[PDB]
């Protein structure tokens, strides 16, 4: 289906060592940034408003941005709001 | 006799009159770290012996 | 967007020949060209001493 991956000569055929993917490197890349900062702050004195570098679940976020694409701003009614009312006084010709 | 202005009797308008020294305060969000102990990290390269 | 460095640690003890052959590999695997760079200004120095 792709003529860039047709093995006609046995030169590009070897063992299969490991396998990565999209959502296995993105959670991995956020771990190796926060671990480099939590290390060099725990080795020497610092002076910082304390923040805690955690790694959120990226797969829930991309499953939640798409969930905002299903929401509807408008609504569909059969009658508008009442928008006006009246107060009957003790008279019978003036409200 | 001591020629050092240790105690004056001042009016209440002169309480804030000693504000004349310039301080420099670093930001709260930025950080300040001491890397004096970081001038010794490093491995000695072993010479190749057979 | 992502650069590389060297991670000097004393917790391991490797062969003195695995460093020199890893300098020949880095001089033809990475790119420190005139437009972008894969490896930093310090690791480009340490692959030369290797």
């Amino acid at each position: 289906q792709r003529p860039e991956r047709i093995k006609t000569t046995p030169y590009l055929e070897g063992d299969v060592l490991s396998s990565d993917s999209g959502p296995l490197l993105s959670v991995f890349a956020l771990q190796e940034i926060m671990q480099k900062v939590r290390q060099v702050q725990a080795d020497y004195m610092t002076a910082t408003r304390e923040v805690d570098f955690t790694v959120p679940d990226v797969q829930k976020i991309l499953d939640d941005i798409k969930a905002l694409a299903a929401e509807q701003v408008y609504k569909i009614v059969k009658v508008p709001s009442i928008s006006f009312r009246h107060i009957v006084m003790q008279s019978r010709d003036r409200v | 006799f001591i020629n050092k202005r240790i105690v004056e009797r001042v009016r209440v308008g002169q309480i804030l009159a000693v504000l004349n020294r310039r301080f420099v305060a670093y930001k709260g969000k930025m950080r300040i770290m001491d890397i004096t102990q970081s001038l010794k990290m490093g491995t000695k390269l072993a010479a190749p012996t057979v | 967007q992502i650069i590389l460095d060297l991670k000097i640690d004393p917790g391991e003890r490797m062969d003195p020949a695995v460093r020199m052959v890893a300098g020949v590999v880095g001089h033809l695997l990475f790119t420190a060209g005139g437009r972008f760079t894969n490896l930093t200004q310090n690791m480009a120095r340490q692959l030369d001493i290797a």
